[PDB]
RNA sequence: CCUCCGCAUAAGCCUGCGUCAGAUACUGACAAUUAACAGCCCAAUAUCUACAAUCAACCAACAAGUCAUUAUUACCCUCACUGUCAACCCAACACAGGCAUGCUCAUAAGGAAAGGUUAAAAAAAGUAAAAGGAACUCGGCAAAUCUUACCCCGCCUGUUUACCAAAAACAUCACCUCUAGCAUCACCAGUAUUAGAGGCACCGCCUGCCCAGUGACACGUUUAACGGCCGCGGUACCGUGCAAAGGUAGCAUAAUCACUUGUUCCUUAAAUAGGGACCUGUAUGAAUGGCUCCACGAGGGUUCAGCUGUCUCUUACUUUUAACCAGUGAAAUUGACCUGCCCGUGAAGAGGCGGGCAUAACACAGCAAGACGAGAAGACCCUAUGGAGCUUUAAUUUAUUAAUGCAAACACCUGCAUUAAAAAUUUCGGUUGGGGCGACCUCGGAGCAGAACCCAACCUCCGAGCAGUACAUGCUAAGACUUCACCAGUCAAAGCGAACCUCAAUUGAUCCA
RNA sequence: GCUAAACCUAGCCCCAAACCCCACCUUACUACCAGACAACCUUAGCCAAACCAUUUACAUAAAGUAUAGGCGAUAGAAAUUGAUGGCGCAAUAGAUAUAGUACCGCAAGGGAAAGAUGAAAAACCAAGCAUAAUAUAGCAAGGACUAACCCCUAUACCUUCUGCAUAAUGAAUUAACUAGAAAUAACUUUGCAAGGAGAGCCAAAGCUAAGACCCCCGAAACCAGACGAGCUACCUAAGAACAGCUAAAAGAGCACACCCGUCUAUGUAGCAAAAUAGUGGGAAGAUUUAUAGGUAGAGGCGACAAACCUA
């Protein structure tokens, strides 16, 4: 099938100017306490979220670096330790990574 | 008799033009 | 078209020559012969079909000795690999023709009728009537031409004057100077005729291709012609 | 998780995912592939070179085969040149296609079917399915199983319309007809058991009669050349006509004009199907080959049994598709459209016209009744003094070949004729209740057309394509008629010269002879 | 306000005048070995004759005359006479040309597009849209009206036809380009006038001069000369491939690779201008196939399917 005729621009425009084709006004957006970035009230806060992820990273590269290879997972809980950080009595037989930097207030 | 029209090829140009 | 043909040797050997097919064309390259093409690969044996050609710097009657008899891939009857002196050559073997036979090749016209022995070669003049011979020349010292086909034999019927009229294996009568020479008894293999191809895939190994496709209406020409016999052919 | 692969050589291409920097598998610059592998060879003159390969040994062959030097003379004294990359080539494309060889025969090498979500229809691929088991359908197509028997055609293996037909068509061994007595480019480095031009189609039984006609060959022959192969009167056989012979053997409702679903028996519950038969063919029939038959066939029919979603009768699920979100982003089409239904109208089937009815606005997903929907200036049919292909026993020719004969010259060549072969150029009228067939095509009389003239019809009816008489049926000339043009056809006063045409049609231009 | 719009000179057209280091024919652009091989030979056809067949054109004046000619379409003499730029184009124009380049094709061959500042860069306007979607009803307009619509009237255009809203053709739309050439004879207007005209020609008011009438695109075709057998048909040379099992020297069987393409489905602007998946035929041969060469259109080649000869 083929159009028979063409459509005209005022035809066009009713069709993709319909509210049903507009963009939708998203009024569950917050501010985040925490940085003041905007978020999602049902979604974490981009930000925030952006920071525990490069923390995993550098954590998880210590991991790697003491690990030393693949299948070599611990049989053993793990603690992170930042300077200025002693083992705990909890710590003690845990496997320590340790970050050479200040422990961030947001962990704890 | 088997009607076959070849298909005809635009000259190149026309769409290699860049900005 | 580059067409050369491959006939280009010059000096006669007992070497099966490297041959080259034409598949029926000309040298123009265009089809001249149809259904000739492919076949089994060939390599032709040189015949010498001047029976009596006295080896250099003799001459006169001389016998030979009959090596071997072997299949020839471009001839319907098998030849023979014939030596005489300090040469060898191939030459068209006759029916009953064995390896170590003895085969004299004479120009010798006697007065009497030399005793006919199958596979030597004399001069017409000296056969006796009524002989089976074969590898007929044209002219004395031209070269056999005439009875070369297996089991092909021509019969000596006269030879009145200083000519002899042979009976070719068509019938045909032909007059020749008694002087040219003609081998005695009938062509080898005589049992070519029985042959029985059996499979399209043996005529393409012989090398004959399929026959065209398209109908042709019969003419005239088709009906089955009855003629007296065709004249002497003379060469006197 | 996949692995068709993959790695090399060849061929092809020619720097085409190496580095740096800019942009936004691109641009610019820089770098690179190093010969041993491969290519690029050989001083002459003669002279040698029968004996395959297949583990080469037995064997068996046929289609008869890739693999060799010597003699003399020359001559050493001095390792260049070129390919080497890649994700690659031919297909307009990073195209599911094409693409030789050696190894790897599932991999040591090479790869990723899912952009995310949902789990609507319709669609594609797959799996499972109660009971039934072809009841579906043109047909067991597809799917599932592994499955019998009978026919037609073709013997068989092969070949063919690349891109709608794979066949029963073409070829094919076998058989047969015709032609040819011969060598230095095919046939053939061959020679009648050979070669070529053909027909038919292994094999088995056969291939009947005919040369009157055409053709061909001969100066009558020939049908396995084109082809043909009957009647009449009397009551199957008794006589007769005609013909060249009157269709023989065989088979037969055939793949065989129609009748046709021929008539019967078997097969089915039921059969225009299938198989077996017939006083079954005046349109069967014998190398335009006839019957029989072994094998074989993606050939065409029929069928037992099984099998199954073919179907009764559809359902469930997975994947793809799909819908939604994100990126990128075509195509035919399109007069403008503010683009409803019914009836009627009309260019003979209306969204737009008339009378009614209906009627806020726009999206999204489906559907295919219409927009005489898109698509290809319909391939069907007709027309065109438009084409082309093919065949001829259409018209015109023999320039060209082959023969002859006559000249010319002393067989060849040249010129002129004749005959064939091969061809070449061109055409294939019109009317027409569409075209074709049939009929007709020009002229006159009568109706239609009653009365000045004129009037069509493939409307109704009659006729003509002369005949007769005369030889002034001579010559001239006003004025008129006119078949609706012109051409042509008509009448005619007076005058000269003399005597003292009938007929409705009864015909035809120019040029040229 | 975005796409965009414009622009003036790059050049070109018609005339006049004037005559115009090395490598490379082998596989071109390849330093360096016995050759022998050498060119000339009527154009045809389309077309016109309304077909087609003989035939049909390739200074002035005599003259479109003598002649030729299916005496018709048309063809057509000779004697003789005497002989310095642009009322051009200006980037869809003018050369095809920025270039015979890019690109396309095996080859012969075909064949493009386009650029715009300024003295110095060492300084408002087409279509389409957006601003700004839409309100019942209808060739979209007109009469109007206070009022956009509502009311009433109104069957797009072109072509073709007897007759079209027609559900007959064309058209999405904007810009640019795109199609009436001329003799005879007349008519009008001048000049001169029994003469006119700047030899020739005409003339019983004619002659001389001027004005004013004759389109565009489209076939299948025909012929000539080139180019093509890297596809395909067949052939030539010298090569290569064919596992495994049954059988046994087989145009044997099952079956891979490989070749083919039976049937179904999908696809039908597709992955593909013939493919994919399944299924299937052959697969030691009349097999398949790599390389090079050959046969060329009045032809080749063909196990004739009027097959194939670069879709
Ligand atoms: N009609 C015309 N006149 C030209 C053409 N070329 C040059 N001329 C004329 O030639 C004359 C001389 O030209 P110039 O360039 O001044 O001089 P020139 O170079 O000596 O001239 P030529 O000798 O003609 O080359 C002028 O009158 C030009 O108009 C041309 O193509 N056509
Ligand atoms: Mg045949
Ligand atoms: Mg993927
Ligand atoms: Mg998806
Ligand atoms: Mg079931
Ligand atoms: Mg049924
Ligand atoms: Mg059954
Ligand atoms: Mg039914
Ligand atoms: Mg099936
Ligand atoms: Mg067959
Ligand atoms: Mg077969
Ligand atoms: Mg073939
Ligand atoms: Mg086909
Ligand atoms: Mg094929
Ligand atoms: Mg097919
Ligand atoms: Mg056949
Ligand atoms: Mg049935
Ligand atoms: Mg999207
Ligand atoms: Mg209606
Ligand atoms: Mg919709
Ligand atoms: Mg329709
Ligand atoms: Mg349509
Ligand atoms: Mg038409
Ligand atoms: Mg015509
Ligand atoms: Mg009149
Ligand atoms: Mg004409
Ligand atoms: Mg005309
Ligand atoms: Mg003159
Ligand atoms: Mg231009
Ligand atoms: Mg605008
Ligand atoms: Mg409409
Ligand atoms: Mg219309
Ligand atoms: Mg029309
Ligand atoms: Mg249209
Ligand atoms: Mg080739
Ligand atoms: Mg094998
Ligand atoms: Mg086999
Ligand atoms: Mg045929
Ligand atoms: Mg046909
Ligand atoms: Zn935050």
């Amino acid at each position: 099938a083929a159009p028979k005729n063409r459509r005209t621009i005022e035809v066009n425009r009713c069709r993709r100017r319909n509210p049903q084709k507009l963009i939708k006004v998203k009024n569950n957006i917050d501010v985040c306490p925490e940085c003041g970035h905007l978020k999602q009230k049902h979604v974490l806060c981009a930000y925030c979220y952006e920071k525990v992820c490069k923390e995993t990273a550098e954590i998880r590269r210590q991991i790697g670096k003491q690990e030393g290879g693949p299948f070599k997972a611990p049989t053993i809980e793990t603690v992170v330790l930042y300077t200025g950080e002693t083992p705990s009595e909890q710590d003690q037989g845990k496997r320590i990574i340790e970050r050479d930097r200040k422990r961030p207030s947001w962990f704890t | 008799k088997k009607r076959f029209t070849p298909p005809i090829y635009q000259p190149k140009f026309k769409t290699e033009k860049e900005f | 078209a580059n067409f050369v043909s491959w006939k280009s040797r010059t000096k006669y050997t007992i070497t099966p020559v490297k041959m080259r097919k034409s598949g029926g064309r000309d040298h123009t390259g265009r089809i001249r012969v149809h259904g000739i093409g492919g076949g089994h690969k060939q390599r032709y044996r040189m015949i010498d079909f001047l029976r009596f050609r006295p080896e250099e710097t003799k001459s006169g009657p001389f016998e030979e000795k009959v090596i071997q008899v072997r299949y020839d891939p471009c001839r319907s009857a098998d030849i023979a690999l014939v030596a005489g002196g300090s040469r060898k050559r191939w030459i068209i073997a006759t029916e009953n023709m064995q390896a170590g036979d003895t085969i004299l090749n004479s120009n010798h016209i006697g007065r009497m009728a030399v005793a006919a022995r199958e596979g030597d070669a004399h001069p017409l003049g000296a056969l006796p009537v009524g002989t089976l011979i074969n590898n007929v020349e044209s002219e004395p010292g031209r070269g056999a031409q005439y009875i070369r086909a297996a089991g092909t034999c021509g019969v000596l019927l006269r030879k009145v004057n200083g000519t002899a009229i042979i009976q070719l294996p068509s019938k045909r009568q032909m007059q020749v100077l008694e002087t040219c020479v003609a081998t005695v008894g009938r062509v080898s293999n005589v049992d070519h005729n029985k042959r029985v191809i059996g499979k399209a895939g043996r005529n393409r190994w012989l090398g004959k291709r399929p026959n065209s496709g398209r109908w042709h209406r019969k003419g005239g020409w088709a009906g089955r012609k009855i003629r007296p016999l065709p004249p002497m052919k003379s060469y006197v």
